[PDB]
């Protein structure tokens, strides 16, 4: 997540868009699936 | 059942955390002036017939399965003149201590974690005229409900949000039977940016903006019992989000879902008027409202009916609340109960909610 | 105060210290029963079954002797 | 309405409010560096109140609220509106009221929460109760002493993964040596026995029994000799038994068979 | 010695040496523990005139296990210091006037697991153990009903094998106390 | 593992662990034992194995180190395969009793009955065929209770052999019981494989491995996959597990009826003997704080009847709410005389709208009418003072006291699917973990 | 790059039912029949490319409240998915689970089913492929065939397809249970060998030609095979069988809300009646009678908690006082309790089949002898009756010296039960235990002095005798042998303990236990004819005999002035136990035939003790 919130040296916003690097959100994987506010709302992908 | 909910972030800010209100129905914006009317009405805080109070407040959450999940409010309001006062109250819902165990030896050390969440809000009252006084409140929320573990942040989530808030009282009215008091009150909360629990800018949730509107009518009767009748309508100020369609298949529900979730909060609040394909016939449905009688005995025993109802669309949180109250020198002790009255589970059943409220300083006399 | 519980990953060990388990009752922060082993008699137990669709559930066990001791845990 | 203008209403107890800091480091490289430390708000509360007094000679108010314990058999609440023995209404009960009833077909409930009314009509008492109930009803089964407890097993629920033969040997020698039970047809006494199991618990400890480490290889057919009534393909797993074998076909399992 | 136990190899058969030509023992056990314990190793606990009170032990212990079975010394050491600080400040004016109870409790505790092998310096380090902790407390009486105390625990525990991590916990704030 | 981590019989040579192996975990022994003058040794123990390690050289840089293994035998392989022989060392006969820890006996009934579909303690012969004929007097299947079948009764309270047996359970502490674990242990290590097989045997073309040559009465009775396969396995032959092990045992304790509860509401107890209700004051005594009954009649204690005792627990988790509301009638026609109308009506709250099986929800309603009437009786009391050495003026009384109630059941709207009461057998929705 | 938004491994709790359920087929791990069971769900297949996953009609997703918001449970349906080289004409594939049901509370069972045919396959047509439920005991012997012609829902346009043409009601099944009772009982009279049975020996009575009106449903078709009961509903199964001739369809089934509707709300009643009487402290007569009917029960009790079954018990117990018949100048106490009672308890449903209730059964029987068993069979008869003589004894006189021979230290405690059950498990069962205890206990009040300072001795015989026989269910013509369980026992333990020096204290005490064996004959064969009052005063062979010794000296060692300072106490406790060995051991006998004693058991344990104060001063 430090590449999504705190935006470390060297990474560009266009960096973290292009559908292999941008962070995955629960609505967008699982439209219907309701969660309760302040829980984890992004889907920890795992990348190979 | 509910269709359609509205998906505001910090939701707790909308739970009643005092027991006199949670008797009332869930309302506070048009009774008597009191150390708890910090949540619904900071505009009567100027009406206090104390010089200060601090109140503390506990609302316990699965009492059958485990303690420590509560919610707990620490009020302290104090007013300087008859015109100015200055309030302050912090809310903490917690589900207390939790351990973090991976291994079975004895002897390892354990990581304790608290998943809580805090707001801590200041307001000043002003009395305006005579009969009729505002209040601005600033409100910091702090969310920190998740526990870190790998590739998952448990970083806390702050937002500020700003109430403004009006109160008025009129004058004892003397009637063929009783000489009663008329009430009323008006509250506009959580006015501030997008709480971003993910800490992103795209992916951002809006505060639970509130506006509540009552007023009641007191009967006094023998100068030494009163009948206070007490009537709230709640409306969220937020957008509602898109329902079935409204422009392939899950193409048109995408589309609609980014554009809702793209809407600022400033046009948010004008947006709610509205946004839904029904009228206003349909957009009464999202006011719910909240009716309330208390009996004050000689300003020292109060005995508390109310019944508070949500439209079966959006919420469907509708119950009746008994509260009992009792002072016997300086300190105010409030229970309440709550029996509900819908399909949905309500986790405050079986919940016995406490107040616990210590006036002192100079007394003020009441117009 | 005899019971060491431990959420190592996905799992769910519970461990009696000179007694015997008699049942184990998981909820969810909802309320929900999302597990339930009314018959054990065992010093050991390992749920390893938990769909757990939040973080913090919470956990009930009563041993032989009637000792409800409820300990929340973080699902891991 | 009230006899008379005095109240007693007296609290008594304790409580407490702890506001604080706790801050959390855990060095786990495998964390993102968001969660180097965790600095969080602790709020507690510790209400250990009781509340005990009357208003107005007509009010009983006995309240005890106390969040260290269950809710639901340890905070109570009580209103009692007791009038005159000349008024209609003769008990007003509100919070942890009881139903007692003088049947044995129909039970009442001891511990409710809600609204209980007594009216008197004369000679004719109505008792109404609307609440909600915090008990469970529980029936149990004592002959001579303690509770009987009923199981219903099925022939597929046999212990399993729990219980092993030692050997083929006394495998084949359970059904004969039981056939005159209690009496055992059989001589053998186990005098030592050490087993070994596959060490997940990756742990070194003294207190446990000491910490006895070895590397084991397991041999299926160690120990196995042959067996009259069954073939040897069911005793040993080698795939030729030509010269494997150098004992009598009814020895006792051992090293050397 | 948990367990020893008769040989059925020692008697007065020719075969006199095992498969490690090693005579056969008519006694033949697993596991020796040699404990030692000083509890505590020093104590010293002295209260000065100024209601100062200091009581400081140091505890120690070995838990000595040779193994048989596979010829191991496992070495269980464990040491912990303790101090225990106990001061009153008289006539605290904060009109309000109150003694300061002052509690401090220090403590130092230090575990490691050693396995040894006899024949070649193999010594493994199984497990470990260090964590320190500090708890002040000060007490401050308004009223006879209203107490305010103040509070402060910090336990920091380092990591001696690398399955565990360090861990610091710092809890601070205060407690008020109101009673009727 | 440790000697507490186990036991083992010395006589039948057999173990049981304290924690199962459900996984590929391993298990290996090393046993030695003797049969009379003789000693057999079956594994390598540390005390007489290889050494653990050996080592060659002074320094590391020209060290070598041999590290030994111990060569014992596998009870348990790392990969399961029901084809080894190694499958067959694992008991199958052995039977965990429910919450049993020190079963004993006079406190333990058991009993085998076959239910198809109701519990029959006896086997017929299926339609077309019958049993063997002439058979032994220990393999008795015609008419034989299912104890006497699986061999366990043929013996009398004193462990004494007997004809046909007592009917009961034999109870051996080392053959048939393990009383520290509340295990029972059949005779046989297939009673219900092997066994049943030899008892229905007609002939020797008949073989226990070749299900393909049984008699047509050995296809419905034996349950061989229960041994040749796993339990997972074995749930494919339905039509097998057809014998029920019922049974049960008393726990005490300690002096005092454990009602499983503490601190219970005042008056919440009720006490029935042989369908009377007790007094709370004379014919039992109640320790509310510890949850103990203790029963004070002298004729009750030794009389075996079954008691009855209902309480009403409020430590309860995980609940429905119950919302009980009614009004009760106490009219009151003379001095001596007083009719009641009770009515009440209990409903439950589900949680959801959806009521799975064993989660229901009710909305019942009783109501019942009751009359007491309590007299004095001065003809009883001078009729006593009639008898030759009574001479009291204690006066006497009668009382009778009726009740009739009327049970109405209904279930709540909120669990009703389509206007119906709906109890869903499976919704499918807490499957597919 | 591959990124994983989801990598689990999924297990369901409908196992895939290995094995062939057809006889024609009897090869099911053959033609290349790819049968799956997986989910379809709201959250994950709501885009699903045949037909997009959508609840039923009237089917609304369950909300709760996980922190003060509403979150909507996830809907469910259980998916078969037949590929490959697809089904046989008759060659069925389904899923099962084990559970236990009680269904007999609720009139309707439902369940939603949903059809359609597989993506690049041929396209499945209606009325092929039919979705049946299996339930009983077991899927190859006794079970409910429910079976139900599938109507595919047409696919090839947009893959949103609405609601009620995706869970059609033509595909639901809706299932009254009097239908299955009914032809439970029409199959009753049909033999398994009879032309009526299908290879598999499933009954279907829509392919009965000489029935009318076939099944009693025109939409679903009913099958039984070998007397199934849904009151315990041990098996469930759920699968899809074919009906092209031709043809090897494949397809999708969905299975979803399987669920019993219609519960019997038909209430009960209830009756007792109490009549206690007191009569001048001496008589005390309580009777209760309780009369309850089919339905009663408490109002927390569920729809399988309450009886099914007509109850009618009293029970009458009566208290005297005898001992006050006797002059109070000499007082007996001697209490009298007479307690006999009786319950008969007839069930709602009959014992046999346990799911057809009594009074249909009787009346769809047409055999006076088969209705008499059945009536009588179903009876669950109990009679209870018990005599007590406890608490015998002398009260001491107001000023009265007390002796060792005097009788007052004598109790006296008698107790005879009876019990006589008949019910649908045993045709007779009678349980008679008497015991009888006497007791003795004084205590003495003020070279070495030999007068112990109390004397200890008790009494007991104990008699047992249950008579079990069990009953033939099929007819009351011959039943089984009855069998004996006798616990005759007597059992007498004394102690004294003797105080022959102002230190040493001796406790003695001995426990004896014999089993008197009057019944057996010379072989291990019980005699039918024999009362348990036969001989009651005979002592058996003994059978335990234990005895302990506990012996305190304080070893006065200060008498002489060196050793003024020692204190010195021992103390000994020594335990003899003599346990005789079962008749296997004492008569057992090799193969050879030869006869050996094996001996009885003997066991001694010392206790010694040793305490010195030693105190060095002085
Ligand atoms: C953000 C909140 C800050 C915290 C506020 C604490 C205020 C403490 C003041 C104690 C108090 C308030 C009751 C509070 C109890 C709630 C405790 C909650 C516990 C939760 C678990 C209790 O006083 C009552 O209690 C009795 C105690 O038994 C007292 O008895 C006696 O008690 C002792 C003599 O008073 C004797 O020693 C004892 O012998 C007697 O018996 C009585 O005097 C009285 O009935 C009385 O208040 C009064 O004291 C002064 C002191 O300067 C306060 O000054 C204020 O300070 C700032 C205000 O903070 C303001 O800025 C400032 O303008 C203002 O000058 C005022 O308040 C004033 O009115």
């Amino acid at each position: 997540p430090v590449f999504y919130s705190s935006k470390p040296s060297g990474i560009s916003n266009d960096d973290l868009s292009l559908n292999t690097t941008r962070r995955i959100y629960s609505r967008e994987l699982y439209p219907n699936t309701d969660i309760a506010q302040g829980q984890i709302q992004v889907v920890n992908t795992l990348d190979l | 059942d509910i269709e359609r909910p509205i998906t505001t972030g910090v939701p707790f800010l909308l739970v009643a955390a005092d027991a006199r209100a949670a008797g009332l129905g869930d309302q506070g914006v048009a009774t008597s002036s009191d150390v708890f009317s910090q949540q619904w009405n900071p505009a009567k805080y100027a009406f206090a017939e104390d010089a200060q109070g601090l109140s503390i407040s506990y609302t316990p959450y699965l009492t059958d399965l485990a303690n420590d999940i509560s919610l707990g409010q620490v009020t302290y309001y104090n007013k300087i003149n008859d015109r100015s006062a200055f309030a302050g109250s912090f809310r903490y819902f917690g589900f207390g201590g939790i351990e973090l165990r991976q291994t079975g030896d004895p002897n390892e050390p354990t990581r304790e974690v608290n998943p809580n969440e805090f707001a801590l809000d200041g307001s000043y009252s002003l009395k305006l005229s005579e009969t009729f006084s505002m209040a601005v409140a600033a409100r910091y929320i702090r969310s920190n409900l998740k526990v870190a573990t790998e590739e998952i942040d448990a970083s806390a989530a702050g937002s500020f949000a700003v109430d403004v808030a009006g109160f008025y009282q009129s004058e004892e009215i003397a009637y063929s039977d009783f000489n009663g008091r008329w009430r009323a009150g008006f509250n506009i909360q959580n006015l501030g940016p997008k709480i971003s629990y993910d800490h992103d800018d795209l992916s951002a949730n809006f505060l639970p903006a509130n506006l509540r509107v009552g007023g009641g009518f007191d009967f006094i009767f023998d100068d030494y019992n009163k009948l206070g009748v007490s009537l709230e309508l709640t409306k969220l100020l937020v957008p509602t989000p898109p329902g079935p369609g409204t422009p392939s298949q899950s193409q048109a529900d995408e589309a609609n879902y980014k554009k809702y979730k793209d809407i600022g909060w400033v046009s948010g609040i004008f947006k709610s008027f509205g946004d839904a394909p029904g009228g206003f016939s349909e957009e009464l449905k999202e006011i719910t409202y909240s009716a309330a009688a208390e009996y004050m005995y000689q300003d020292a025993f109060a005995m508390r009916l109310g019944y508070y109802h949500e439209s079966p669309m959006k919420g469907a949180k509708q119950f009746f609340s008994l509260g009992a109250g009792f002072k016997y020198s300086m300190i105010k002790v409030d229970v309440s109960y709550l029996f509900s009255a819908s399909k949905v589970k309500n986790p405050l059943e079986n919940t016995l909610r406490f107040s616990l409220t210590f006036n002192f300083g100079d007394k003020y006399e009441t117009y | 105060d005899g019971l060491l519980i431990s959420v190592k990953d996905k799992t769910i060990k519970v461990t009696s210290a000179k007694e015997n388990i008699k049942e184990v009752n998981i909820f969810d922060i909802t309320g929900k029963l999302i597990y339930n082993k009314k018959k054990v008699g065992n010093t050991e137990l390992s749920i390893s079954n938990l769909q757990s669709a939040d973080q913090v559930l919470l956990v009930k066990v009563n041993l032989e002797n009637n000792a409800q001791i409820t300990r929340k845990v973080i699902f891991k | 309405i009230f006899g008379s203008n005095t109240i007693d209403v007296k609290p008594t107890g304790s409580v407490e409010m702890d506001l604080g800091v706790r801050y959390t480091k855990q060095d786990n490289p495998a964390f993102s560096p968001r969660n180097r430390s965790s600095l969080t708000f602790d709020f507690d509360q510790r209400i250990s109140m009781s509340l005990m007094g009357k208003i107005g000679t007509r009010l009983e108010v006995n309240a005890n609220y106390d969040t260290q314990s269950t809710f639901a058999f340890q905070n109570l609440f009580k209103l009692a509106y007791t009038p005159s023995e000349d008024d209609i209404i003769q008990k007003v009960e509100v919070g942890n009221v009881s139903m007692p009833l003088n049947s044995t077909l129909i039970r009442g409930a001891q511990s409710l929460f809600g609204v209980k009314t007594q009216l008197q009509f004369g000679r004719t008492t109505i008792t109404g109760v609307f609440s909600e109930q915090k008990s469970q009803t529980k029936s149990v089964v004592a002959e001579n002493g303690g509770t009987v407890q009923n199981f219903d097993l099925y022939a597929l629920d046999y212990d399993n993964d729990r219980h092993f033969f030692l050997s083929q040997y006394f495998r084949n020698k359970y059904d004969v040596s039981l056939k005159n039970y209690p009496f055992i047809d059989s001589r053998v006494q186990i005098t030592r026995l050490e087993v070994w199991v596959t060490n997940k618990q990756n742990r070194v400890t003294t207190t446990g029994g000491g910490n006895n480490l070895r590397n084991i290889i397991a041999l299926q057919d160690l120990g196995e000799a042959q067996v009259s009534g069954v073939p040897d393909n069911e005793v040993v797993v080698i795939s030729s038994t030509a010269g494997f074998f150098n004992n009598p076909i009814d020895s006792p399992t051992s090293n050397t068979n | 010695i948990n367990q020893f136990r008769s040989n059925f190899d020692y008697n007065s058969s020719p075969k006199v040496q095992d498969v490690n030509t090693n005579f056969y023992n008519e006694i033949i056990m697993s596991n020796v523990n040699l404990v030692e314990q000083f509890s505590p190793l020093i104590r010293m606990d002295f209260e000065l005139k100024s209601s100062l009170r200091v009581l400081s032990e140091i505890k120690k212990d070995r838990a000595l296990s040779m193994s048989f079975d596979n010829n191991l010394l496992t070495e269980v050491k464990g040491m912990e210091y303790i101090i225990g600080l106990g001061y009153r400040f008289k006539d605290v004016i904060f009109i309000i006037k109150s003694d300061i109870n002052i509690k401090a409790d220090f403590s130092l505790r230090n575990n490691e697991t050693l396995v040894r092998y006899l024949d070649y310096d193999n010594n493994q380090l199984a497990a470990g153990q260090n964590i320190w902790s500090l708890k002040l407390t000060a007490d401050y009486s308004f009223s006879k009903n209203l107490t305010a105390i103040f509070y402060y625990d910090h336990s920091f525990s380092k990591a001696v094998i690398s399955t565990s991590f360090p861990l610091t916990n710092i809890r601070s704030g205060f407690t008020l106390r109101y009673n009727f | 593992l440790t000697t507490n981590e186990y036991t083992f019989n010395p006589q039948l040579g057999y173990i049981s662990l304290q924690q199962r192996l459900a996984n590929d975990e391993i298990l290996a022994v090393a046993f030695e034992y003797t049969v009379g003058g003789k000693v057999y040794q079956v594994g390598e123990f540390g005390s007489d194995g290889v050494d653990a390690t050996v080592v060659t050289g002074n320094n590391s840089s020209n060290q070598a180190i041999i590290t030994q293994s111990l060569v014992l035998k596998m009870l348990k392989s790392n990969l399961t395969n029901v084809k080894n022989p190694v499958w067959n060392l694992m008991m199958k006969n052995v039977y965990q009793i429910p919450q049993a820890y020190q079963i004993k006996q006079d406190d333990f009934r058991l009993n085998i009955l076959y239910t198809d579909p109701s519990p029959i303690n006896y086997i017929t012969p299926v339609q077309g065929s019958s049993f063997p004929p002439n058979p032994a007097p220990d393999s008795k299947v015609e008419q034989t209770p299912l104890l006497n079948v699986f061999n366990l009764d043929r013996l009398n309270y004193n462990n004494d052999p007997q004809a046909g047996g007592d009917g009961f359970f034999d109870y051996i502490p080392g053959v048939t019981v393990d009383v520290q674990n509340g295990r029972v242990i059949f005779t046989t290590k297939e009673p219900f494989g092997e066994l049943i097989f030899n008892k229905l045997q007609t002939g020797a073309g008949e073989s226990y491995n070749d299900p393909t040559t049984y008699n047509a009465n050995q296809q419905k009775y034996v349950f061989r996959n229960m041994y040749r396969n796993t339990q997972a396995g074995a749930l494919q032959d339905s039509d097998k597990n057809k014998f029920l092990l019922r049974g049960k045992y008393k726990s005490s304790g300690s002096n005092g009826i454990p009602i499983g509860a503490f601190n219970v509401p005042q008056g919440s107890v009720v006490v029935t003997a042989a369908g009377r209700v007790l007094v709370e004051g004379i014919d039992y005594s109640v320790d509310y704080q510890l949850g103990r009954v203790q029963i004070l009649d002298p004729s009750l204690q030794a009389s075996n009847t079954p008691i009855e005792v209902s309480l009403e627990n409020n430590s309860i988790f995980g609940q429905q709410t119950r919302r009980f509301m009614g009004f009760n009638i106490e009219h009151k026609i003379s001095d001596k005389f007083v009719i009641g109308g009770t009515y009440l009506k209990m409903t439950e709250r589900p949680f959801t709208q959806k009521s799975t099986y064993g989660q229901e929800s009710v909305n019942n309603t009783i109501f019942g009418f009751n009359g007491n009437y309590s007299t004095e009786v001065p003809f009883l009391t001078r009729l006593a003072n009639k008898l030759p050495n009574i001479d009291t003026d204690v006066p006497s009384n009668l009382s009778i006291r009726g009740e009739v109630a009327f049970l109405r059941p209904d279930a709540p709207k909120a669990s009703d699917f389509q206007g119906e009461a709906t109890i869903y057998v499976d919704d499918f929705e807490g499957s597919q973990s | 790059t591959v990124r994983f938004g989801a990598l689990d491994l999924v297990r369901g709790e409908w196992r895939r039912y290995t094995g062939t359920l057809d006889a024609n087929d009897q090869n099911p791990d053959d033609d290349g029949v790819e049968f799956d069971v997986a989910a379809v769900n709201i959250q994950e297949n709501g885009t699903k490319c045949p037909v997009n996953y959508v609840m039923p009609p009237g089917v609304q997703r369950e909300q709760l409240y996980n922190n003060n918001t509403v979150i909507n449970q996830n809907e469910q349906a259980l998916a078969v998915r037949i590929g490959g080289a697809g089904l046989q004409y008759q060659d069925s594939r389904a899923v099962f689970k084990n559970v236990s049901v009680d269904m007999r509370q609720y009139k309707k069972l439902k369940m939603f089913l949903h059809a359609e045919s597989l993506p690049n396959q041929p396209t499945l047509e209606d009325d092929e492929m039919v979705g049946f439920i299996r339930f009983g005991n077991d899927f190859t012997q006794n079970f409910y065939q429910v079976e139900i012609p599938l109507k595919v829902t047409k696919t090839g346009g947009s893959c949103s397809i609405s609601p009620d043409l995706v869970w059609m009601d033509d595909n639901s099944i809706d299932l009254a249970l009097d239908l299955l009772t009914r032809m439970k009982i029409k199959a009753m009279s049909i033999d398994i060998n009879s032309s009526k049975r299908d290879v598999n020996g499933i009954y279907y009575p829509d392919n009965d030609p000489d029935l009318e009106g076939g099944d009693g449903d025109g939409k679903l078709t009913l099958g039984i095979k070998g007397n199934p009961n849904f009151g315990l509903v041990r098996n469930l199964m759920v699968g899809v069988k074919s009906r092209a001739d031709h043809k090897d369809i494949k397809g999708e089934v969905w299975f979803n809300e399987l669920r019993l509707a219609d519960l019997e709300n038909k209430g009960g009643m209830a009756a007792i009646l109490n009549v206690d009487t007191n009569m001048a402290d001496f008589a005390t007569v309580s009777a209760t009678g309780r009369k309850s009917t089919i339905g009663f029960g408490s109002l927390e009790q569920g729809a399988n908690e309450r009886d099914r079954e007509d109850v009618q018990q009293y029970n009458i117990v009566t208290n005297l006082n005898l001992g006050k018949l006797l002059p109070k100048k000499w007082g007996i106490n001697l209490p009298f309790n007479y307690a006999i009672g009786e319950e008969v308890i007839t069930p709602e449903y009959d014992p046999f089949n346990q799911d057809i209730k009594l009074d249909q059964l009787i009346r769809e029987t047409t055999d006076q002898a088969e209705k008499d068993n059945i009536r009588t069979r179903a009876i669950d008869y109990t009679k209870r009756k018990s005599i007590n003589f406890i608490g015998v004894r002398k009260d001491r006189a107001p000023e009265q010296k007390p002796h060792v021979y005097d009788i007052e230290n004598f109790t006296f405690s008698q107790s005879y039960n009876q019990v006589e059950r008949h019910d649908y498990e045993v045709a007779d069962y009678e349980d008679e235990q008497s015991n009888s205890a006497v007791n003795y206990a004084y205590t003495f009040q003020p070279n070495f002095n030999y007068l112990p300072s109390n004397i200890s001795f008790n009494t007991n015989i104990l008699r047992q005798s249950n008579r079990q026989q069990f009953r033939e269910v099929e007819v009351e013509g011959i039943g089984l042998d009855p069998l004996y369980r006798r616990n005759f026992a007597f059992n007498y333990q004394y102690g004294f303990g003797f105080n022959l020096t102002k230190s040493l204290k001796l406790n003695y005490s001995a426990t004896s236990n014999n089993i008197v064996r009057n019944f057996l004959n010379d072989d291990n064969s019980p005699k039918e004819d024999f009362n348990i009052w036969d001989d009651y005063l005979d002592i058996g062979t003994p059978n335990q005999h234990a005895q302990q010794l506990v012996l305190n000296y304080d070893i006065p060692i200060n008498k002489i002035p060196i050793f003024g300072f020692v204190k010195a106490s021992y103390s000994y406790t020594a335990d003899y136990m003599w346990q005789r060995s079962s008749t296997a051991f004492s008569e057992y006998e090799d193969p050879n035939g030869t006869v050996y004693d094996l001996g009885n058991t003997i066991q001694n344990s010392n206790s010694n003790t040793l305490t010195t104060t030693l105190n060095m001063n002085t």
